[PDB]
């Protein structure tokens, strides 16, 4: 067993982790104190579970995580909530005041007064871990703390923890939810400086999760409530392979194995199916094939893209619910006759498929209705370019007149990073097109 | 279509699914220097601002 | 946590200061008293940003009233809630500043601002994390324009990394006490430009004109106009004092409406226009809003906003409304009106849905505008100002108590700079 | 009202398209790097397709198919028909063709040259006897084609002539012919190309800029050959249109997607001795005829434009 830590950056990334620690503890059976009455090693033990939570002698299992904001509103709610009891005050850290939307003052500014800090109680962590494998780390591409701080904080992860591995979940930024104007100036400065020291990133973009609870959960306005419960269940599916048996994605290494041949080109796209509104009185459930012929529309996607207009480069298919090899492989026989599944030439055409007989989890009193069999598809697929494609030109549009740039250079920035951010942007949309054409 | 490497176990079971065969970091010093020449920047700005006040 | 300190200075911005502890401390709950009376929770979870909590569990502003003149802040702490305010924060002299610039900057205010900074220096002191500072003035007159502008100098020289912000009364012969506000407006306005991250551009000349026009005020008062002074500081700073999904702050503000430093003179804008006492029986619809709000008519700045471009767009929604309804409307406007909002700045109008509503109203709509049209109120007053100053008219109250006419060229040629750089974004 | 930007400035067709919208009263048009609008006329080469349907409050529509490109070039067209089993390497109504780089089938050209050995050579033009003729010409990407030795000819002149056909996809993929064509004739009796830039180099000696029309050409079948242009010809053409935008539809379609698209397309046919009619190439960005642009244009907004944006049948839909 080998342990791996979370750490949650920001507005987001707390807010999210709240979601994602509300639904392990639920798919564990591990109550609100902490306690789990189906483990009976007391005070200890290496099951796969203990690979997210670690146990004091009192039986409490708690969450090998820390949560950093530079302001303490979020995390407030973290130290009054439900869950209250499951974190110890030390892995919960706030600051005084933010970076107000500004990468640079969570950077620089404000951020060199708290790394040292972060790092010492993410290293508390690590010392009880027996053998640490890497860390997860959620955060937002357009927040201050969420772009700055965790830049900051990668680059110092890779000096203290060499030979870790660190996976990313990162919210892309959708105007229809965001208030703040320099979102696309924070992503391409926050990517550049995180890129080579993050081996896998999930992307999820907020116009993508509000079209689906719009259009699948029937909520007009969705919320980051209604948002992140869906965005718990796609990272459930993906972890799912971290902390139960199994034989698919079982360290961190893998993930990078399986998914990712070229570093640079680290961002797989997620697909899930199936969303049912648990409103709805009478639902007809659907099937293996169903659901895996889902995989493949852009509606379900977490980043909405063509992949008929990419190519693959890797696929994984995660099941949770009633499913068997067989009906798994005559789905996927019947879709790749009827669609645009087009790998490269130096990869093998494949999916590599686990199975979880567990059906998913969901919250008591959520939006989403409670299924048989579920799946979330991670592709890495060049037609995610898109999404940097979109962020770019906005950037180049913003920068083109210098407008904001005095914010990022009051916080001691020099503008030359800009540029120097946004060619690093413009190799690895041309690093894309290579793969894909 | 070949199905390779199936491992069962209670939770469920994980395989591959072939269809085709294929067709063919900065030291803390650095770091360190790096926040302490924006910090340096800050200052300076700072400074003049003071200075241009007291004129 | 996340501390305003006010100020007002002089009779206006003490007169509208005064309205403003008003109209927030009845939507909070607060009575003359300083003693909470309300109904919901939602009042007091960011009552701290603008409320100190006495003994007791009173709530005492975090406010400092300064004056060169002890008439009007007597009628202040005669006014309904007077009494509400620390003692300790009354500053006055005993001169008065006689619409002169130069006395509020150079002579009377510098001899008191010294006793000034020392409450503001007690209040900030308290502050768990000051946010920064928010002043109320007028600019025509010589206290709020000419100590508050020094005023503002010297608590940047104090608290260089803090948040100033500033409801700024623009002079306007329609509503005009004498003859020198131009010049005391023009060289107010370079200090504003360098000394401010955030100014709302509060125009006499479109106040007069919507009581006027819009309202059918043959003799507006200057009760008329503050009147629409504080329904559009109560909207502006609703994002500061309740809860939301947003829960902004001043220098959020800044960050997201400047794009560039020296261009951040908002116009403020709100709907529906209401006069003092005229009952609203039928609330409007969102639709409605959304139109008037961006409505020329509704501007609070003397601006036409189709003579521009919108550089960035704030806006609050109060009452219970359809979102999803506020959505559509606003990106209707944006989407039927595209050319008014520059194409280099994705994005640039964002929205915040308040439940609480105003006082007397079951809706209401609050615009906060960085437009390039704001140059024609600078323009305005520079030929007020050009055409007095090219025969040297009214100077020698000025060089009276010290000043050059080199002072005054360089102010002059500070805001025609300032004109022509908005004029630049326009293209 | 309605929004749209215009980013082809080359395009004659959608130039007066644009013309028809403004006179409509109920379109705007906005600066071509406006993202606030409805309706793009894109250019043709690099269109922007991954930054379409990323605006809230914004039903978005394109004048372009992405991946139609597959269909619109020499060489991708013959790997498109070799390789996609709707159509398959028997397809009887594609000429006998073969790519050739200056994969690769060299080898099998050869070995269908040495097994009427006409053949032309054309990319995005030589027509020999001799294999290494042509070949040689190519090195100094093209596809070599079987050349029609013994083609339709008009009388009186003897001529050569191809057809073109305007075919409009919307966005729910229904497949729109326009009832009207046009033969581009040669004015020069065949002996053994009908491109309207090289005529202009007799030319309408015939009929006006070497441009017959339906309702003459149909009636031309009926006093000569004893048959109509229907029954003898557009028969095959439907039936080319919609195999080969049928066999497409899977790739391009935008019927779950963010946004929507709409194409129109020129395909050129080739009627050889006994009435049977070869595809010779489709054309992604067509023009029309000057007589036809009215028309036509006007055919655009009513089924591609209006029907996603209505406002306050000249087609033949080929169904399936
Ligand atoms: N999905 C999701 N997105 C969020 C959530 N909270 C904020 N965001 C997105 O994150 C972006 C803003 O970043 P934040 O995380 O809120 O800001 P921050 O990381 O705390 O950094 P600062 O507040 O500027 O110091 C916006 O685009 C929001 O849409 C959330 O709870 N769920
Ligand atoms: N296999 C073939 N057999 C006989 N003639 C052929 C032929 N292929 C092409 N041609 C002749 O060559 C002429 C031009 O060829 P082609 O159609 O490929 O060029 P092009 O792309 O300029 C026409 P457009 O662009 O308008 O579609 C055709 O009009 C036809 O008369
Ligand atoms: N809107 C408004 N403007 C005022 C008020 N009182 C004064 N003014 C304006 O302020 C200018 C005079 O400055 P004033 O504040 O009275 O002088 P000060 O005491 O030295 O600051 C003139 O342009 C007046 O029109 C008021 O109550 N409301
Ligand atoms: C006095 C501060 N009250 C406030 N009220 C509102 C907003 C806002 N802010 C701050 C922010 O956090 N984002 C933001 C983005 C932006 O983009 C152009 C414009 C303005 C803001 N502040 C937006 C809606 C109402
Ligand atoms: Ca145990
Ligand atoms: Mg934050
Ligand atoms: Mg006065
Ligand atoms: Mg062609």
């Amino acid at each position: 067993m080998r342990e791996c830590i979370s750490i949650h950056v920001g507005q987001a990334g707390v807010q999210i982790g709240n979601a994602c620690w509300e639904l392990y503890c639920l798919e564990h059976g591990i109550q609100p104190d902490g306690q789990m009455p189906s483990d009976k090693t007391i005070g200890g033990g290496d099951d796969s579970f203990n690979t997210f939570f670690s146990e004091t002698g009192a039986g409490k299992h708690v969450p090998r995580a820390v949560f950093v904001d530079l302001e303490p509103t979020v995390i407030d709610e973290v130290r009054t909530g439900t869950y209250r009891q499951l974190f110890h005050p030390e892995q919960l850290i706030t600051g005084k005041e933010d970076a107000a939307n500004n990468y640079a003052r969570g950077h620089y500014t404000i951020g060199k007064e708290i790394i040292d800090l972060v790092l010492d109680r993410i290293r508390k962590l690590a010392d009880q871990c027996t053998g640490l494998q890497g860390f997860l780390v959620f955060h937002s591409f357009g927040g201050g703390t969420g772009s700055g701080f965790t830049s900051l904080l990668m680059e110092r992860l890779s000096v203290d923890y060499g030979k870790k591995s660190k996976l990313e979940f990162s919210i892309y930024p959708a105007p229809q939810v965001s208030t703040a104007v320099v979102e696309p100036y924070n992503s391409i400065l926050t990517t550049h400086t995180t890129l080579e020291h993050s081996d896998c990133a999930f992307m999820v973009d907020n116009e993508a999760i509000y079209d689906i609870c719009r259009r699948n959960l029937d909520i007009e306005r969705p919320t980051y409530t209604n948002l992140n419960r869906l965005i718990s269940q796609i990272v459930s599916s993906i972890t799912a392979s971290l902390r139960f048996d199994g034989a698919l994605n079982v360290d961190l290494t893998e993930f990078q194995t399986n998914l990712v041949p070229y570093p640079r080109i680290h961002f797989p796209l997620a697909t899930y199916a199936p969303v049912i509104s648990a409103e709805k009185a009478y639902h007809e459930q659907l099937s293996v094939a169903e659901i895996t012929n889902a995989c493949f529309e852009p509606a379900n996607q977490m980043v909405k893209c063509d992949p008929r207009h990419g190519k693959y480069m890797a696929c994984c298919l995660l099941y949770r619910g009633d499913v068997v090899p067989k009906d798994v492989n005559a789905a996927i026989a019947t879709i790749k006759t009827k669609r645009s599944i087009q790998f490269v030439d130096w990869c093998p055409t494949g999916f590599k498929v686990g199975i979880n007989y567990q059906p998913p989890t969901v919250v008591p009193g959520g939006d989403l209705a409670k299924v048989q069999r579920a799946v979330c598809m991670l592709s890495n697929t060049t037609a995610i370019a898109e999404a940097w494609a979109r962020l770019d030109h906005k950037f180049d549009l913003m920068y083109a007149k210098r407008a904001f740039v005095h914010w990022y250079v009051g916080e001691g920035m020099e503008e030359g990073e800009f540029s120097e951010a946004r060619e690093d942007m413009a190799a690895l949309e041309k690093d894309y097109e290579e793969v894909g054409v | 279509m070949e199905v390779i490497e199936l491992n069962k176990c209670t939770s469920g079971q994980s395989f591959e699914v072939i269809l085709k065969p294929p067709s063919f970091d900065p030291s803390l010093e650095e770091i360190q220097k790096k926040l302490e020449a924006a910090e340096e920047r800050r200052k300076y700005q700072e400074a003049e601002l003071l200075k241009h006040l007291a004129e | 946590m996340r501390e305003i300190v006010h100020i007002q200075a002089g009779q206006c911005g003490n007169q509208i200061g005064a309205k403003f502890w008003e109209v927030i401390s009845d939507e909070h709950g607060i009575d003359p008293t300083g003693s909470y009376h309300g109904d919901s929770d939602l009042q007091l979870e960011r009552i701290n940003v603008y409320y100190n909590e006495a003994t007791g569990n009173k709530y005492v502003p975090r406010a400092i009233l300064v004056d060169l003149e002890p008439g009007t802040m007597d009628s202040v702490r005669s006014g309904p809630f007077g009494q509400i305010f620390r003692p300790d924060n009354f500053v006055f002299g005993q001169s008065g500043a006689g619409n002169n610039w130069a006395k509020g900057h150079y002579t009377e205010g510098a001899e008191l601002v010294d006793s000034v900074l020392d409450v503001v220096r007690k209040e900030s002191e308290s502050c768990d994390c000051l946010q920064g500072f928010q002043l109320t003035h007028s600019l025509g007159g010589g206290t709020g324009s000419g100590m508050g502008t020094l005023l503002i100098s010297k608590i940047r020289e104090e608290y260089p990394d803090r948040i100033m912000n500033t409801f700024s009364v623009m002079p306007s012969p329609k509503v005009s006490d004498t003859v020198v506000e131009p010049y005391n407006a023009t060289l107010s306005v370079h200090q504003l430009v360098e000394n401010t991250d955030e100014t709302y551009c509060i125009d006499n000349e479109a106040l007069y004109d919507i009581c006027f026009r819009t309202l059918k005020l043959t003799t507006p008062t200057y009760g008329d106009l503050n009147h629409l002074v504080s329904a559009t500081m109560s909207g502006v700073t609703t994002c500061l004092r309740f809860p939301g999904q947003l829960n902004a702050d001043l220098r959020k503000l800044a960050v997201n409406m400047v794009p560039f430093p020296r261009l951040h003179f908002f116009m403020p804008g709100f709907a529906p226009l209401t006069s003092r006492g005229s009952q609203q029986y039928r609330a409007l619809t969102v639709p409605e809003l959304t139109q008037q709000m961006f409505d020329s008519k509704n501007m609070m700045a003397a601006c036409d906003p189709r003579h521009g471009r919108y550089l960035t767009v704030a806006a609050i929604f109060r009452g219970r409304m359809s979102m999803k309804e506020v959505d559509e409307q606003m990106l209707n406007v944006q989407n039927k009106n595209s050319s008014y909002f520059v194409e280099w700045i994705p994005n640039n109008v964002k929205t915040a849905v308040c439940d609480i509503p105003p006082r007397g109203l079951k809706m209401s709509a609050t615009f906060i505008g960085n437009s390039t049209a704001i140059q024609e109120l600078f323009k305005r007053i520079s030929e007020q100002f050009t055409a007095m100053f090219r025969r040297k008219a009214f100077l020698h109250w000025y060089t009276g108590e010290g000043m050059d006419e080199m002072e005054f060229t360089e102010a002059e040629s500070n805001m025609n700079d300032l004109v022509s750089e908005y004029q630049q974004y326009q293209d | 009202m309605y929004t749209f930007v215009v980013r082809d400035e080359n395009s004659s067709v959608y130039a007066e398209v644009s013309r028809l919208l403004l006179a409509t009263g109920q379109w705007k048009r906005l600066r071509k790097d406006n993202p606030r609008f409805n309706l793009m006329l894109g250019e043709r080469n690099r269109l922007p397709f991954g930054r379409l349907g990323h605006e809230p409050g914004l039903v978005q529509l394109v004048n372009y198919y992405r991946g139609a490109d597959k269909l619109c070039r020499k060489a991708s067209l013959v790997k498109l028909i070799k390789t996609s089993p709707e159509l398959s390497e028997s397809c009887t109504w594609f000429p006998e063709s073969y790519v050739i780089y200056p994969t690769d089938e060299r080898e099998v050209f050869l070995a269908a040259y040495n097994r009427g050995n006409v053949w032309i050579a054309k990319s995005s033009i030589l027509i020999s006897s001799e294999a290494s003729e042509l070949l040689d010409f190519i090195d100094e990407v093209h596809v070599i084609q079987k050349y029609l030795e013994k083609p339709l000819l008009l009388e009186p002149g003897h001529r050569k002539f191809d057809i073109r056909s305007w075919v409009l996809v919307d966005h729910l993929y229904n497949i729109y012919l326009y009832r009207e064509g046009v033969l581009r004739t040669s004015s020069e009796p065949y002996n053994s190309l009908t491109n309207h830039c090289i005529q202009k180099e007799n030319y309408g000696r015939y009929e006006e800029g070497n441009e017959m029309f339906f309702e003459e050409f149909n009636q031309y079948l009926m006093d000569a050959l004893n048959t109509t242009l229907e029954n003898s010809i557009l028969l095959q053409i439907k039936h080319i249109i919609r195999s080969c935008l049928m066999c497409i539809e899977p790739a391009i379609s935008t019927k779950h997607l963010h946004y929507q698209s709409f194409q129109l397309f020129g395909f050129d046919f080739m009627v050889d001795e006994e009435l049977k009619v070869w595809l010779i190439e489709v054309n992604g960005a067509p023009a029309c005829a000057q007589k036809l642009y009215a028309e036509l244009c006007q055919g655009i907004v009513d089924v591609a434009i209006s029907s996603v944006f209505p406002l306050a049948s000249i087609f033949i839909k080929l169904h399936h």
